[PDB]
RNA sequence: CCUAAGAGUAC
C-alpha cells in the first residue's frame, strides 16, 4: 500500500512539497494605486528553460 | 450493454476513474 | 495515570464503613444515611420500598458524584417511628419480594421442555 | 470526457460508450486473454482529455452526463438541480466528487455539511488514528499510533476505495446516542 | 471526532448499567450533546448515522458519496422496512431508574476517529525544577519539566 | 517582554478541562497527580502543628 | 379553614393552546353575572368540556375544624378527613395580585405552581379573599 | 405471593419472560445486577513466553481476557483479593496454557479450543472456554504464519462486570414496559401521526390496546415488564437471572447486616 | 501520508494580512481541494491536489 | 485571557482523573469549551497572596462584571434547555421525583412544598420545584412581548418572595443578562448566595433533565410536505423576481439608485431579494416546526442555535458572499466552466437554494466552500489583530 | 486487525463467527445481511462488529517472521 | 546544550 514518491535522507522520509510560483514568459498587466506615479504596469517574468 | 455505441450512465463513470487510478496512482505527479 | 482502580467501586476502603447515620437538623425525626460502595442499583430500590411505607414522610437518595461510588439517603418518618426502623422494614420487604421472585422464576423455568 | 456531435443520435453525447466501459471492466476483472484497455487507451483514442486551468477557460463542462447531455413527477426529497438551458458542451465531468482531495473524499455526505466543518475534518482526519502502513512492525518510526480494531466505515464513498481507506481504516463505528443524559 | 468536525473530549465514562438502553438492550458506545448539532449545522453527521444504521441492519454498504441520488427519505424508508422508527429515534430507558425517557434519543452507529491529542501527553505540573542557565528562570516545555 | 513583563513561573499546572455539573461555581477539579506536584508552604503554628505533622 | 368563596360556573371555552396536559378555561358564574373565572386546569387529570357546570370553592385550609403552609406537606393517611374529600379537583396556590377592575368589581390572581387563575367579581362576595395562600376546590 | 413470572421463550443463550406484580425499581435493579454484579470467571493475568506473531503481547492478552469461560460453579471459587495465597492459587484461580506453533505452510488459526486447563479444578465446573459454533473451534485468538510461535500462560480469576466488562455474563438485556404507552412515560416524537410513525413493539400483542376515549389512569403504576436476557455462555441464562436475584438479595442482606451490627 | 505527498505550498510570506491569495479561487475547481487547508496562518496558502 | 474574568480564584477539589473540572456556568467568562482546551492553574505560596486571592479574585465576586454592569456567568447548555422544559406548564412532577429533586438541593430547608395539584393525584409543577432553589426574598418582574398579568403564552417572568409566580425560565431569566435572576440575587443577597443559586439550579435542572431526556436528530430538520412545497414556491418566486430584475437591467430599463452604478444597484436588488427569500423560507419552516422539535426547543431556550441555523438546515442555505459581494467571475466572465459566459443568475453567482438536509449540488458546494474559506481567513486575521490591539 | 472477540456495545461474542461468515460469503454465495442473520447477529451492534471488520492480519502474515524458529 | 526550520493544539 506504500505509494512512494518520497526520499530517504539520513534514514528519514522526506517529501518535496509542490512549490507554487507565477508562470514564466506570460504578460501580466496590473493597475497601480493612486499614490504611485505609474498607473499600469505590464510585466513578464522572462526566463529561458 | 448490448449496444456497443449506447450512451453511458453516471455509474459507468466510476469505471473510467478506476482505470485512471490503475495507471496513474495517487503520487503519479511526484514519480513522473 | 490518575485513573482510580476499578475495585474501588465495590470494595470498602480501609477506615470506612458501609453505613453512617447523621441526624438531620433541618426537620424533626429525620436522618441522613451515607451508603459507601453503592450506586443507583440499591438507591432506587431502597427509595421505592421506603416510599411504599405509610409512616415515611420523606425518602430520597442522591449520588453526589458519579466519580465516587456512594450515595446519601434522607429518611424522615412520623413521630414515634425510628427512620432506622423504616429502613429495616424496607430492606425486609425487598428481601421477601426477591425471594418470592426467585422461587417463581425457578418454578416457571422448570416447566420448559425446549430449554 | 470528450463530447462529440454524434450525428447518428443528432444530439451531443459523450465519445465514451458502453463498449469502452465494457473493455475497461474486462481489464479490471482480468486483473483480479484480451487486449489491455487502460487509461492510456482512452487517452490515445480521443475518449478522454487533459484540460488545465488555461484551456478550461475556453470549454463548457457538463457536471453529469445523464442530466445535461440529453435534451429536455419528481422526487420532493431530491436536491434542486438546473439543466443550464444550453446544449453547447465540449467536455463532461468524469465525476463531481473528484473535485475533493484525499482528506475530503473520506467525509460522508460532505454536501450536507457546512464547509468549515469539512475543512475541520480534512485537517483533522490527518490527526486520526489507524493503520498508516501494514509493515509498521518492521519500521522503526519515531512515533507510531495504531488502532487495535480498525473498522471500515458503514457510510463509505466511492472515492475511498482508490485511497485504500477500506484496507487501512482510521476509525471505528461506535454506537452514538445524541442525548443530554447526565450533563457531563 | 466524527468525520464532520465534531471534535470533543471524553467528559465522563459510565458503565453499561448506567447508560441509557433501548428496548432491545443496546447501549450507546458514545453519548454526544444535542447542542453540538444546531449551531454547527452538521446535518451530514445525522444523515451518516441513519445511513450507518440502515447499512448495519441490512448488511449492504452505505453509499455516502457527496453528489449521488441518495436522499434522507429513502434511507428513512429502508429503516422503517427494518422495524425501526424512520428518523432514527428510539425509545430509551434511564439506566439509574429504568424509567422511560420522556424524549426519544437519536441512536445509531457513527464513524468516529480517535485523535492524537490524549490528556496524558498534555498534563503537566511543576513546583520547582530545572532553571534556565542565562535568565535563571524555569525552562520551557513539559519535556524538560518546564514552567 | 520575555523575561520581566512576562516570565515562566513555578507552582503552575496546565491540563485539559472537562465539565462537571456536580461541582460548585467556585470549585475547580484538580487531578490528584497535579495536587501531588503543586505544593503550598504552611507555616508551623500551634494551631496546626498536629495536622501538618500527619501530612509529614 | 372556612370557605372564603363558593359559586357555580359554566364553562364557555376550553383553550388547549400549546399544552397537552393543561387547558385554560373561561367560566361565567351561573348566579352572579358579575363573577367570571379564568383558570388553568390539568385536563389530563380532570377532563373539562365546554358548557360544563363546575362548583368552585376557595378556602384558606382543608381541615374541617376551625384553625386554632408552614408545615411540610404530608401524604394523606388513611382515615384523614378534609374538605378535599368532597371535591374532585383540588389545587393549592398563592394570591399575587388584587386589581380594582371597577368601582364594585375586583379581580384576584392566584398561581398554583404556575397554573394561573383570575377571579373577578364585586367586592361584596370577594371580600373574604386576601393576600395569602389558598386552596381551590372544584367538583362536577 | 409477590412478583410473578411468565416466560415466553426458553433458549440455550436467551430467555424471554414477563415480570409482573413487581415494582419498576426492582426490575431495573435486577437488570443492573445482571449487567454488572454477577461474578464470572475470566482470564486476568497473562505471562507471555514466546510471541513471534504479528500481534502485540498485550493485544493477545486483551483478546484472551475477553474469552468467555465456564462459570457454573463460580460461587465455589474465591476472589483473589480475599485468598490467603501470595499471588494466585488453586482455590482462587484457574490456570490455562495457550501453546501454538506455525508448522503449516498455510495460516494456522489459534482458537480458544487450544486453551488447555493446567490447574486442578478440584471437581468444579469452571475453567473451560465456552464453545458455541458447530465447527468446534472457539473464538479466533490469533493467526500464525509458518515458523511463528505463541506460548503463554493465563491465570483466570473470578470477577464482576463492574471491575471490568470482560466479566459480564449478561450480554444485551432487553427491558421494556408499558408497550402501549398507557402510563404516558414517553412523549412520542412525530411528524404527522405518532401511531403510524412509531412501529408497534412485539409486546403490544400481550396487552390490551387503549380505547382511545377512556380518561388517563393516574393511579396506574408500572408493572408487567417484558425482559429478554441473553447469555454470553459463561453461565446459562436461567442461572443468569437466578444469580442476579441472589446478588441483589445479598446486597440488601448486607445492608441489613451493617445496620444491625452498628 | 497521501495528503502530505499531494501537498502544494504557496511561498507568499504567511504573516501578511491580505486575504486574496488565501481565498478559494474559482480556477481551483477540480485542481486543488476546495476544503482542505490548515486553519492557522497557512489557510489557503497550503493547498492539496 | 483577554479579561480579568478569564483569570479567577477557585477552590481546589481533588479528583481522581487527569483533567481540570470546572462548572459549566464559569466556562462563559473563560471562553472555554471541552474539545481539547487546556487551562492553567497557579497556587499562591504565602498567606497574603492566598487571602487577597480569596477576597478579590474569587469566582463569586466576579459574577457581575464591570465590563457591562451585568453578570458574566449564567445558566448555559443543558441546564438552560432543561430549565425551559422543566418550567413549562405541562411539566408535572410526581411525589418520588419531587422528593429526589428537593433532596438534590443542598440548602433545602426540609419542608415539602404543598403540591400545586392535590386531588385526584398530588402533582407538583416544575416551577414549584425550581422555586426551592431560588433564595427567599427575591422579587423579579419582567414583561416580555404581549404578556399580561395572566400569561396565556407563559412568557415573561414573575417571581414573588422566591416563588416563580409565572413565566417559562429561559436565557432571559437565568442567563448572563442585566436585571435577570442572577443579577437580582447577587445584588440582594450577596455573591456567595448567587454562587449557591448557580449550584442549586444546576443540580435540580440536571437531575430533571437526566430523568426526562433530550435529544436531536435528522427528523428535527425535516419539514412536512406542504411546508416544503411552500418553501420551494418561495424560492421559485424569488428566482422569478430576480429574473425580472435581470430582464429590466439587460433591457437597460433599470434605473440606478442614487449613489451607485447600475451594476451595483442590480446586485443590491438581487441580493436583497435572495436574502429575503431565504429569510421567508426559514420563517415558514420555523412556523411549521412543532413545539416537540428538538432544534426548536434548543432555539427557544437559547442554549444553542438560532433561526438562521433552522433556515439553513431545513429551508435554504442562502446566498454565498465573498468580500461582501456575490461569487466573482474567477474565469473569464464566468464563475465556473459549467456556466455560459455573462450568466448573472442566482445559481451561477453562488446562490445555494438547497438546504443542508437536501444536500448541495457540486457548484453550490464549491461556492459554499469559498464562503467558508473566507470565514476561516477572517477568523484567523481577526484573532491576530485583536490580540495586537488588546496588548 | 483481527476480528474482535466481543461486541463493544452489548458484549456478545462475535470472534467465533468470522470464519463462518467468510465461508458463508464464499461457499454459499450469500449476501452480507443474510450471512449476518444466519450467524445469529440480530442487533446492529454485532452486525457492525462483524460487517465492518478489516482483517489486516492477513496482510501482516505476508511478511516473513522477524524471529523464525 | 544552543540555533534554525517544519508540523500541528485551543482561541
Ligand atoms: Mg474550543
Ligand atoms: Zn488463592
Ligand atoms: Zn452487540
Amino acid at each position: 500500500f506504500d505509494m512512494g514518491g518520497y526520499f530517504i535522507i539520513n534514514g528519514s522520509e522526506k517529501v518535496l512539497i509542490a512549490q507554487e510560483r507565477s508562470a514564466g514568459n506570460i504578460v501580466q498587466v496590473f493597475k497601480k494605486a493612486a499614490p504611485s506615479p505609474i498607473s499600469h504596469v505590464a510585466e513578464i517574468r522572462s526566463a529561458l528553460e | 450493454f448490448e449496444d456497443e455505441s449506447a450512451p453511458i450512465t453516471a455509474e459507468d463513470s466510476w469505471a473510467v476513474i478506476s482505470a485512471f487510478f490503475r495507471e496513474k496512482g495517487l503520487v503519479s505527479q511526484q514519480l513522473d | 495515570m490518575n485513573a482510580p482502580d476499578r475495585f474501588e467501586l465495590f470494595l470498602l476502603g480501609e477506615g470506612e464503613s458501609k453505613l453512617k447515620i447523621d441526624p438531620d437538623t433541618k426537620a424533626p425525626n429525620a436522618v441522613v444515611i451515607t451508603f459507601e460502595k453503592e450506586d443507583h442499583t440499591l438507591g432506587n430500590l431502597i427509595r421505592a420500598e421506603l416510599l411504599n411505607d405509610r409512616k415515611v414522610l420523606f425518602a430520597a437518595y442522591k449520588v453526589e458524584h458519579p466519580f465516587f461510588a456512594r450515595f446519601k439517603l434522607r429518611i424522615q418518618t412520623t413521630e414515634g417511628y425510628d427512620p432506622k426502623d423504616a429502613l429495616k422494614n424496607a430492606c425486609n420487604s425487598i428481601i421477601n419480594k426477591l425471594g418470592a421472585l426467585k422461587t417463581n422464576f425457578e418454578t416457571e423455568w422448570n416447566l420448559q421442555t425446549l430449554a | 470526457f470528450i463530447v462529440e456531435d454524434d450525428e447518428s443520435l443528432g444530439h451531443k453525447e459523450l465519445k465514451v460508450r458502453k463498449g469502452h466501459i465494457a473493455k475497461l471492466m474486462a481489464t479490471e476483472y482480468q486483473d483480479i486473454d484480451v487486449e489491455e484497455y487502460t487509461w492510456s487507451s482512452l487517452l490515445n483514442e480521443g475518449l478522454v482529455e487533459y484540460i488545465d486551468a488555461e484551456e478550461e477557460e475556453s470549454i463548457l463542462i457538463a457536471m453529469q452526463p445523464e442530466d445535461l447531455e440529453p435534451a429536455e413527477d419528481v422526487d420532493p426529497a431530491k436536491r434542486i438541480r438546473v439543466s443550464h438551458h444550453a446544449t453547447t458542451f465540449t467536455h463532461c465531468e468524469i465525476h463531481p466528487s473528484m473535485i475533493l482531495g484525499v482528506a475530503a473524499s473520506i467525509i460522508p455526505f460532505p454536501d450536507h455539511n457546512q464547509s468549515p466543518r469539512n475543512t475541520y475534518q480534512s485537517a483533522m482526519g490527518k490527526q486520526a488514528m489507524g493503520v498508516f502502513l501494514t509493515n509498521y512492525n518492521v519500521r522503526m518510526d519515531t512515533m507510531a499510533n495504531i488502532l487495535y480494531y480498525p473498522q471500515k466505515p458503514l457510510g463509505t464513498t466511492r472515492a475511498m476505495e482508490y485511497l485504500k481507506f477500506r484496507e487501512l481504516p482510521a476509525g471505528q463505528n461506535a454506537i452514538v446516542a445524541i442525548a443530554c443524559y447526565s450533563g457531563y | 471526532a466524527s468525520r464532520h468536525g465534531q471534535k470533543g473530549t471524553i467528559g465522563i465514562t459510565y458503565r453499561r448499567e448506567d447508560m441509557p438502553f433501548t428496548a432491545e438492550g443496546i447501549v450507546p458506545d458514545l453519548i454526544i450533546n444535542p447542542h453540538a448539532i444546531p449551531s454547527r449545522m452538521t446535518v451530514a453527521h445525522l444523515i451518516e448515522c441513519l445511513l450507518s444504521k440502515v447499512a448495519a441492519l441490512s448488511g449492504n454498504e452505505g453509499d455516502a458519496s457527496p453528489f449521488t441520488d441518495i436522499t434522507v427519505e429513502g434511507i428513512s424508508k429502508l429503516l422503517r422496512e427494518h422495524g425501526y422508527q424512520s428518523r432514527g429515534f428510539e425509545v430509551m430507558y434511564n439506566g439509574h431508574t429504568g424509567k422511560k425517557l420522556m424524549a426519544q434519543i437519536f441512536f445509531g452507529p457513527t464513524y468516529y476517529q480517535r485523535l492524537r491529542h490524549m490528556v496524558d501527553d498534555k498534563i503537566h505540573a511543576r513546583a520547582r525544577g530545572p532553571m534556565q542557565v542565562l535568565t535563571r528562570q524555569p525552562v520551557e516545555g513539559r519535556s524538560r519539566d518546564g514552567g | 517582554r520575555g523575561n520581566l513583563m512576562g516570565k515562566r513561573v513555578d507552582f503552575s499546572a496546565r491540563t485539559v478541562i472537562s465539565g462537571d455539573p456536580n461541582l460548585e461555581l467556585d470549585q475547580v477539579g484538580v487531578p490528584k497527580s497535579i495536587a501531588k506536584t503543586l505544593t503550598y508552604p504552611e507555616v508551623v503554628t500551634p494551631y496546626n502543628i498536629d495536622r501538618l505533622t500527619q501530612l509529614v | 379553614s372556612n370557605t372564603l368563596f363558593d359559586d357555580i360556573f359554566q364553562v364557555s371555552e376550553v383553550d388547549p393552546g400549546r399544552y397537552n396536559k393543561v387547558c385554560r378555561i373561561e367560566a361565567a358564574s351561573t348566579t352572579q353575572d358579575q363573577c367570571k373565572l379564568t383558570l388553568d386546569i390539568n385536563v389530563e387529570l380532570f377532563p373539562v368540556a365546554a358548557q360544563d357546570s363546575l362548583t368552585v370553592t376557595i378556602a384558606s385550609s382543608l381541615n374541617l375544624e376551625d384553625t386554632p403552609a408552614t408545615r411540610s406537606w404530608r401524604p394523606p393517611q388513611a382515615g384523614d378527613r378534609s374538605l378535599a374529600d368532597d371535591y374532585d379537583y383540588v389545587m393549592y396556590g398563592t394570591a399575587y395580585k388584587f386589581e380594582e377592575v371597577s368601582k364594585d368589581l375586583i379581580a384576584v390572581y392566584y398561581s398554583f405552581g404556575g397554573l394561573l387563575m383570575r377571579l373577578e367579581g364585586n367586592y361584596r362576595n370577594l371580600n373574604n379573599l386576601k393576600q395569602e395562600n389558598a386552596y381551590l376546590l372544584i367538583r362536577r | 405471593e409477590g412478583p410473578q413470572v411468565k416466560i415466553r421463550e426458553a433458549s440455550k443463550d436467551n430467555v424471554d419472560f414477563i415480570l409482573s406484580n413487581v415494582d419498576l425499581a426492582m426490575a431495573n435493579s435486577l437488570r443492573r445486577v445482571m449487567i454488572a454484579e454477577i461474578p464470572t470467571l475470566a482470564i486476568d493475568s497473562v505471562e507471555v513466553e514466546t510471541n513471534t506473531t504479528v500481534l502485540a503481547d498485550e493485544f493477545i492478552a486483551h483478546r484472551l481476557g475477553l474469552i468467555p469461560l465456564q462459570s457454573m460453579d463460580i460461587e465455589q471459587l474465591e476472589y483473589s483479593r480475599d485468598c490467603f495465597c501470595e499471588d494466585h492459587c488453586d482455590k482462587c484461580s484457574v490456570v490455562l496454557t495457550l501453546q501454538a506453533f506455525g508448522e503449516s505452510e498455510s495460516t494456522t488459526n489459534v482458537y480458544s479450543k487450544d486453551l488447555v486447563i493446567v490447574s486442578n479444578l478440584m471437581g468444579r465446573n469452571i475453567g473451560h472456554p465456552i464453545i458455541q459454533d458447530k465447527e468446534g473451534n472457539g473464538v479466533l485468538i490469533c493467526k500464525l504464519r509458518k515458523g511463528q510461535e505463541l506460548k503463554l500462560t493465563c491465570v483466570a480469576k473470578k470477577g464482576i462486570a463492574k471491575e471490568h466488562a470482560k466479566w459480564g455474563p449478561a450480554a444485551a438485556i432487553e427491558f421494556e414496559y408499558d408497550p402501549w404507552n398507557k402510563l404516558k412515560h414517553t412523549d412520542y416524537w412525530y411528524e404527522q401521526d405518532s401511531a403510524k410513525e412509531w412501529p408497534q413493539s412485539k409486546n403490544c400483542e400481550y396487552e390490551d390496546p387503549p380505547n382511545e376515549g377512556d380518561p388517563f389512569d393516574y393511579k396506574a403504576q408500572a408493572d408487567t415488564f417484558y425482559m429478554n436476557v441473553e447469555s454470553v455462555g459463561s453461565i446459562p441464562v436461567d442461572q443468569v437471572v437466578v444469580r442476579g436475584i441472589d446478588t441483589l438479595q445479598k446486597k440488601v442482606a448486607s445492608i441489613l447486616l451493617a445496620l444491625t451490627q452498628m | 501520508t497521501l495528503s502530505h505527498l499531494r501537498r502544494t505550498n504557496t511561498p507568499i510570506g504567511r504573516d501578511g494580512k491580505l486575504a486574496k491569495p488565501r481565498q478559494l479561487h474559482n480556477t481551483h475547481w477540480g485542481l486543488v481541494c476546495p476544503a482542505e487547508t490548515p486553519e492557522g496562518q497557512a489557510c489557503g496558502l497550503v493547498k492539496n491536489l | 485571557s483577554l479579561h480579568k474574568m478569564s483569570m479567577m480564584a477557585h477552590r481546589v477539589k481533588v479528583i481522581p482523573y487527569s483533567t481540570f473540572r470546572l462548572n459549566l456556568s464559569v466556562t462563559s467568562p473563560y471562553n472555554a469549551d471541552f474539545d481539547g482546551d487546556e487551562m492553567n492553574l497557579h497556587v499562591p505560596q504565602s498567606e497574603e497572596t492566598r487571602a487577597e486571592l480569596s477576597q478579590l479574585c474569587a469566582v463569586p465576586l466576579q459574577i457581575v462584571s464591570p465590563q457591562s454592569n451585568k453578570p458574566c456567568m449564567g445558566i448555559v447548555q443543558d441546564t438552560l434547555c432543561g430549565i425551559r422544559k422543566l418550567t413549562l406548564r405541562d411539566t408535572f412532577i410526581e411525589l418520588d421525583q419531587v422528593l429526589n429533586m428537593l433532596y438534590w438541593v443542598p440548602d433545602w430547608d426540609g419542608v415539602i412544598p404543598t403540591p400545586a395539584i392535590i386531588k385526584p393525584k398530588p402533582l407538583w409543577s416544575g416551577k414549584q420545584i425550581l422555586s426551592v432553589a431560588i433564595p427567599n426574598g427575591i422579587h423579579l418582574q419582567r414583561f416580555d412581548e404581549g404578556t399580561t398579568l395572566l400569561s396565556p403564552k407563559d412568557n415573561g417572568m414573575l417571581i414573588i418572595d422566591g416563588q416563580i409566580i409565572f413565566g417559562v425560565v429561559e436565557k432571559k431569566t437565568v442567563g448572563s443578562s442585566n436585571g435577570g435572576l442572577i443579577h437580582v440575587v447577587t445584588r440582594e443577597k450577596g455573591p456567595q448566595v448567587c454562587a449557591k443559586l448557580f449550584g442549586n439550579i444546576q443540580k435540580v435542572v440536571n437531575f430533571w433533565l437526566l430523568h426526562n431526556g433530550f435529544s436531536t436528530g435528522i427528523g428535527d430538520t425535516i419539514a412536512d410536505g406542504p411546508t416544503m412545497r411552500e418553501i420551494t414556491e418561495t424560492i421559485a418566486e424569488a428566482k422569478k423576481k430576480v429574473l425580472d430584475v435581470t430582464k429590466e437591467a439587460q433591457a437597460n430599463l433599470l434605473t440606478a439608485k442614487h449613489g451607485m452604478t447600475l451594476r451595483e444597484s442590480f446586485e443590491d436588488n438581487v441580493v436583497r431579494f435572495l436574502n429575503e427569500a431565504r429569510d421567508k423560507a426559514g420563517r415558514l419552516a420555523e412556523v411549521n416546526l412543532k413545539d416537540l422539535n428538538n432544534v426548536k426547543q434548543m432555539v427557544m431556550a437559547g442554549s444553542k442555535g438560532s433561526f438562521i441555523n433552522i433556515a439553513q438546515m431545513s429551508a435554504c442555505v442562502g446566498q454565498q458572499s465573498v468580500e461582501g459581494k456575490r461569487i466573482a467571475f474567477g474565469f473569464v466572465d464566468r464563475t465556473l466552466p459549467h456556466f455560459s459566459k455573462d450568466d448573472y443568475s442566482p445559481e451561477s453567482k453562488g446562490f445555494v437554494e438547497n438546504s443542508y438536509l437536501r444536500g448541495l449540488t457540486p457548484q453550490e458546494f464549491f461556492f459554499h466552500a469559498m464562503g467558508g474559506r473566507e470565514g476561516l481567513i477572517d477568523t484567523a486575521v481577526k484573532t491576530a489583530e485583536t490580540g495586537y490591539i488588546q496588548r | 486487525m483481527i476480528v474482535p472477540v466481543r461486541c463493544f456495545s452489548c458484549g456478545k461474542v462475535v470472534g467465533d463467527k468470522w470464519e463462518s461468515y467468510l465461508n458463508l460469503l464464499q461457499e454459499d454465495e450469500l449476501d452480507e445481511g443474510t450471512a449476518l442473520s444466519r450467524l445469529g447477529l440480530k442487533r446492529y451492534c454485532c452486525r457492525r462488529m462483524i460487517l465492518t471488520h478489516v482483517d489486516l492480519i492477513e496482510k501482516f502474515l505476508r511478511y516473513n517472521p522477524l524471529e523464525k524458529r
